[PDB]
RNA sequence: AUGUGUGCU
C-alpha cells in the first residue's frame, strides 16, 4: 500500500465502496480511515479484488495468497479413448486392440 | 439488520413515518433496521416498478439485502430488490408470470429444502 | 516413401524425430505383408534414445524364439491443460476446469491477476 | 428440453409407444425419400449453417415436430402389413 | 474476421440483439461498457418534484381521493414524456380535476412543445366531492437519482420524488459461445434491452456506441 | 533437505574445496587432498513410472564449495529444497461454475 | 481436417444424443443422454445439476 | 467539462495516463475495456524457433554449458527483440561464441532495422571450451501461441518455442475524484500500463483505442 | 488368457 501512496495514487472508489460494504460485514471497524480499513482486511488474510472482466469490485473482500500447489501423476491423455470401429480379436470379436 | 441505531418504534406512531425517517439522515438509526414495524429504508426508497427498484441498486443507492417497499402486480410488499428478482427469474424462466409469485415464498430466505 | 523419411537406420527411425499417431516407428514383415511396429493413437512425441539387441549379443538373455528386440525412447513434454489433476499438501483434489486468459481474471488493485481459483465450499 | 414434449407424452397411452411411434415415423421417412413428410411447406425444421434441414439431417427432429399437429394417426392395428410396405416404396421415389 | 449483428425487436420497448463470431474475451468487453452506459447515460425524463393542494408530507392520506399519497406518487414516476425541442430543460404540468372521475396521463394540460409518450397510466381514482388540484415538475436528468438527494422544492412545501430518467427500464447481457469450425472458444454477444417507450431499444444502443466513441476520442491530445 | 539429501536424490559434496569444471554433463571437484573426483549429472532417465529424473547444476565454475554441500539439483529440487509444485498466487472464492 | 470437415460434422449430430456413463453405475439414473457439443479442450465437459444424480465429483 | 488527457511515460518501459474528469462511474467504464484490449490483443514479438550446432531435439545437453538445451530456451522467451518497420515479419536472429563467459543477449549480430530492448538476458553459461553457434528465429504474432501449433521447422532440427506475444506486461487502472465544483460525483481515471520495451505504452494504449473503435463500428447493419 | 501387486474412483 506504501508503494501507492507515494507514487501518487490513494483509495480508489472501488475500494471505497468494498470497504462500506465490509462494514456492514462485520470484518473493519466502523470509524477508522480507508487507510486503515484496508489495513484491518489485510490483516485477516483478505483484500479487495477486482472482476477483471467487467473492473466491479467483487463486493466482499476475499483472502488471498500463495499457497503451494502440485501437478499430480494421472493427467488426461494418459486415460483417453474415442473410437468408433477398429480392430477385434480373431479369437473374440469383442472389439479391442 | 443492524445496530438499532436511535429509538425502536413505528408499530402505530403516526409522528414516526415523518420524524423518525429523517433521524437515519441525521445520523440516529440505520436504513434496514429493525426500528419496528418497518424501517426508514421502507419509508425512504419506494420503488414504483418491479422493474425500476432493480435499476436503483445498480446505482449502488440500496443493495440487494436492504429492505424496502416494491410493487408487483399492483400491490405493496416489503422486501428487497434481490428476493423480488429471485421472484422474477422464477417468473421468466417458465414465462408464466402469475404461478410464478406464487409458488415461490417471499418471506423467507432460500435454501435446499425451499 | 513418405512414411520412410525418418527411418534412419536400416531398420531404425532416427532420433530426434517426431512421431505421430499412426507413424512408422519400426519396420519388419513377416509371411509379404508389413508388420510393422507404429505409434498407436494415443501420442508419440520425440525420439530420445534407441537401443537394439542383436543376435550377436554381449551376454544377454532374450526371450525364446526371438532373435532381436527393438526398444525406442519416445518422449514428450505435456503442459497443464483442461483435465489435469491438481492437489495441494493440505489434501484438496481436484481437476482444472477452465483457463480462464490473463484478461477476464480476478486482479488485485496492483496489477497482479490471480493465478489459480479455489471454491471456498470445499473447506 | 426437447419441441413441446409435454403435449406427446400426453398425446398417447404409454411413453414408449410414442418411442415407437416417432421411431418408425423417421424410418419410413428416411427409406421411402425424405418426401412423404406432412408439414413440408412454411411450418418445418430448420438448420445453421445454410437453412438446409429442408433436406435429411435428422430424421427424429421431423417425427416428433409431426406428430405435434394432428396430421397422422397412430394405432395397434391400422394397415394391412405388406400392403403397407408395398405402397409405400410404390407413392415415393 | 468480421461479426454480423442480428435484430430481434419487440415493439417500442424490448429487443434482442445478437453480435457473432467475436475474438475470445470480446464479448464481455464489449457488453459490459454499454450496458454500464445504457443504464445511465441516455438522456431522458423523469417527475423530479410534486405538489399537490392539500397534501403536506409524502406519507400522507387525503379523503376523497382512494389512493395514498405514495401509491399515486410510484404512478408519477411511471409515467414517460418526451421534449420535442432542445431548449426546453425543465417544465412544469399542470392538472386539475374533481368529481366521480378518474385521472390518467392525458388529463395533464399540454404545455408548448411537450409529448406524453405514455397517456392511459392510471393517475387516481376520486370519489364523490372528491377535489384534486397537483402540479409535476420534468427535468432532463440522466439516470436514477434518489428523491432524498435533490427535492426540488418547486412550491413551497411540494414534495421530492425519486426521478427515473433513465429511460430503459433495463439491460442484461450474456456471452454463449459459438464456433468457427477450428476453434469453439468464439464469444457470442446477446445483449437484451428494455425501455419505457420513449425510446426503441435500438436507439438506446446507437446512443451508447456514441458515448463510447465521444470517450475514445479523448486520448488525442497530451499533456 | 534432509528428505532430499537421504532419498538420494541430488548428488552433494563428499569433501571441502573449490570448483573445477561445472559442465551439463559433469561437474568436477578440487579435494584439498590433490584429487578432482569425476561426477555424472544425468539429464533424462527415464522413471520407473514414466516421468523423468533430471540433475542441474547449481554453482558456477571458480567457486569454493564445503563437504555435504549440493552440486546439483535432484528430479524435485530446488536449490537443496524439497520441490514437489509451485508456488501460485491463489484466490479462494467461487467463480462462475467453472 | 480443416473448417469443412467439421462443420459438415456439425452437420451430421443437430439432434443426435449421445449416452454418458458413470464409473459405478447403480440407479437407473446412472446413464445419461445429452446433446453434443464440439468443445475444445479434451476433458469431457458435464452440466453441473446431474452430478448428485449418478454420484459424480 | 471536457475530459482533459494527461501523461506521464517515465522512460520506455513504463507508462502512465490521465483522464480528467468523467461523469458518473465512467472510470472504471474504460478503465476495464481497456485493460482487455491491452492484454488480450495488440501485435507482440517474440522468439518462434531455434536450431543449435549440434542438438537434433528438445531435450539434450551441450558440452561446455551449464543449462541443458530446455533451460537455455526457456530463457529466450522472456527476450524482447524490438523492430522497426511493419515488414519485419520473420527475422533470423544468429548467435555463436566460446570459452568461459555468460552468453549475455547483447552478443547477438545486430540486424538492420531490429534492436534488443533485452541486452542483460542470460542465455548461457560457457564452460572451459564451451562453445554455442545457434539461430534465434523471431516472428511477429498476437496473443498466446503454444510451440505445439505452429510448429515452424526453420532449419531441419530447429527446435519451435512457445510464441510469447504480448508486448504489455500489466495493467491497472485506478479512479479517483475532484474537479468541477459543482457535481462532486465524479470520475478520474488513471491507467496504468506495463511494457517490455517493445512497444512504449502510448503506442500500445493508441493501438488499443483503435481496436476498441473499430469493433464498435461493428453494430452498424442488422438483419 | 488367469494369478500376484500397486494406483486412482
Ligand atoms: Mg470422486
Amino acid at each position: 500500500f506504501g508503494k501507492r501512496k507515494g507514487e501518487g495514487f490513494g483509495v480508489d472508489k472501488r475500494e471505497v465502496e468494498v470497504l462500506r460494504r465490509a462494514e456492514k460485514l462485520g470484518l473493519v471497524t466502523p470509524g477508522k480511515t480507508p487507510e486503515e480499513q484496508l489495513k484491518e482486511l489485510f490483516l485477516q488474510g483478505k483484500v479487495v479484488l477486482y472482476d477483471g472482466r467487467t473492473g466491479e469490485p467483487i463486493e466482499g473482500p476475499i483472502v488471498v495468497g500463495q499457497m503451494f500447489i502440485m501437478k499430480l501423476y494421472h493427467m488426461v491423455e494418459d486415460k483417453m479413448h474415442a473410437r468408433s470401429t477398429g480392430p477385434y480379436s480373431l479369437i473374440t470379436q469383442q472389439p479391442l486392440g | 439488520k443492524e445496530k438499532k441505531g436511535a429509538g425502536l418504534e413505528f408499530a402505530t406512531p403516526e409522528e414516526a413515518l415523518a420524524a423518525h425517517e429523517r433521524g437515519e439522515v441525521a445520523l440516529n438509526a440505520p436504513i434496514k433496521v429493525a426500528g419496528r414495524e418497518t424501517s426508514v429504508g421502507r419509508l425512504k426508497y419506494v420503488f414504483a416498478n418491479p422493474d425500476e427498484a432493480l435499476l436503483a441498486v445498480a446505482h449502488g443507492i440500496v443493495d440487494l439485502q436492504d429492505v424496502v417497499t416494491v410493487r408487483y402486480m399492483g400491490k405493496r410488499l416489503e422486501t428487497s430488490p434481490g428476493r423480488i428478482l429471485f421472484a422474477r427469474i422464477v417468473a421468466e424462466a417458465v414465462e408464466d408470470e402469475k404461478v410464478a409469485w406464487e409458488l415461490i415464498q417471499l418471506d423467507v430466505p432460500q435454501e435446499k429444502n425451499s | 516413401e513418405a512414411a520412410l523419411r525418418d527411418l534412419d537406420e536400416e531398420g531404425v527411425v532416427r532420433i530426434g524425430a517426431e512421431v505421430k499417431p499412426g507413424d512408422i516407428l519400426v519396420g519388419r514383415t513377416s509371411f509379404v505383408k508389413d508388420t510393422s511396429l507404429r505409434v498407436p493413437p494415443g501420442e508419440g512425441g520425440i525420439v530420445v534414445r534407441t537401443v537394439r539387441l542383436r543376435r550377436g549379443d554381449p551376454g544377454v538373455e532374450l526371450k525364446p524364439g526371438v532373435r532381436e528386440v527393438v526398444r525406442v525412447y519416445v518422449a514428450q513434454k505435456r503442459k497443464l491443460q483442461v483435465g489435469d489433476k491438481l492437489a495441494n499438501r493440505h489434501g484438496n483434489k481436484g481437476v482444472v476446469a477452465k483457463i480462464l486468459p490473463v484478461e477476464d481474471m480476478p486482479h488485485l488493485p496492483d496489477g497482479t491477476p490471480v493465478d489459480v481459483i479455489l471454491n471456498p465450499l470445499g473447506v | 428440453a426437447e419441441p413441446g414434449i409435454d403435449k406427446l407424452f400426453g398425446m398417447v397411452d404409454s411413453k414408449y409407444r410414442l418411442t415407437v411411434v416417432v421411431a418408425k415415423r423417421a424410418q419410413q421417412l428416411l427409406r421411402h425419400g425424405f418426401k412423404n413428410t406432412v408439414l413440408e411447406p412454411e411450418e418445418r425444421p430448420k438448420m445453421q449453417t445454410l437453412e438446409g434441414l429442408f433436406d435429411d439431417p435428422n430424421a427424429v427432429t421431423w417425427a416428433m415436430k409431426e406428430l405435434l399437429t394432428g396430421r397422422l394417426v397412430f394405432g395397434e392395428n391400422l394397415v394391412p402389413e405388406d400392403r403397407l410396405q408395398k405402397e409405400m416404396e410404390r407413392l415415393y421415389p | 474476421k468480421a461479426p454480423v449483428f442480428t435484430v430481434r425487436t419487440q415493439g417500442r420497448e424490448y429487443g434482442e440483439f445478437v453480435l457473432e463470431p467475436l475474438e475470445r474475451g470480446f464479448g464481455v468487453t464489449l457488453g459490459n461498457p454499454l450496458r454500464r452506459i445504457l443504464l445511465s447515460s441516455i438522456p431522458g425524463t423523469a417527475v423530479t418534484s410534486v405538489y399537490i393542494e392539500d397534501v403536506l408530507h409524502e406519507f400522507s392520506t387525503i379523503p376523497g381521493v382512494k389512493e395514498d399519497v405514495v401509491e399515486i406518487i410510484l404512478n408519477l414516476k411511471e409515467l414517460v414524456v418526451r421534449f420535442l425541442n432542445p431548449s426546453l430543460q425543465t417544465v412544469t404540468l399542470l392538472l386539475k380535476a374533481e368529481g366521480p372521475k378518474e385521472v390518467k396521463a392525458r388529463d395533464f394540460l399540454p404545455v408548448a412543445d411537450v409529448e406524453i409518450m405514455n397517456p392511459d397510466l392510471h393517475i387516481a381514482t376520486l370519489e364523490e366531492g372528491g377535489r384534486l388540484n397537483m402540479e409535476v415538475r420534468v427535468d432532463r436528468g440522466v439516470g436514477y437519482v434518489p428523491a432524498e438527494k435533490h427535492g426540488i422544492k418547486d412550491r413551497i412545501n411540494a414534495i421530492p420524488v425519486d426521478a427515473v430518467f433513465s429511460p430503459v427500464r433495463r439491460v442484461a447481457f450474456q456471452v454463449e459461445d459459438t464456433r468457427l469450425g477450428q476453434r469453439t472458444d468464439l464469444d457470442k454477444l446477446t445483449l437484451r434491452i428494455w425501455t419505457d417507450g420513449s425510446v426503441t431499444p435500438l436507439e438506446a444502443l446507437n446512443q451508447a456506441v456514441e458515448i463510447l466513441r465521444e470517450h475514445l476520442t479523448y486520448f488525442s491530445n497530451p499533456q | 533437505e534432509r528428505v532430499v539429501r537421504d532419498s538420494l536424490a541430488a548428488l552433494y559434496a563428499e569433501e571441502d574445496g573449490e570448483v573445477a569444471k561445472v559442465d551439463g554433463n559433469r561437474i568436477v571437484v578440487r579435494y584439498e587432498d590433490g584429487r578432482l573426483v569425476e561426477y555424472p549429472l544425468r539429464r533424462f532417465y527415464r522413471s520407473n513410472q514414466g516421468t523423468a529424473l533430471d540433475q542441474r547444476p547449481r554453482v558456477v565454475v571458480g567457486q569454493r564449495v564445503r563437504k555435504g554441500d549440493l552440486l546439483a539439483d535432484g528430479p524435485a529440487s530446488e536449490n537443496g529444497f524439497l520441490a514437489l509444485g509451485q508456488n501460485v498466487l491463489v484466490a479462494i472464492m467461487p467463480f462462475d461454475g467453472y | 481436417i480443416k473448417d469443412e470437415v467439421w462443420d459438415a460434422l456439425e452437420e451430421v449430430i443437430h439432434g443426435k444424443v449421445v449416452l454418458l456413463n458413470r464409473a459405478p453405475t447403480l440407479h437407473r439414473l446412472g446413464i445419461q443422454a445429452f446433446q453434443p457439443v464440439l468443445v475444445e479442450g479434451q476433458s469431457i465437459q458435464l452440466h453441473p445439476l446431474v452430478c448428485e444424480a449418478f454420484n459424480a465429483d
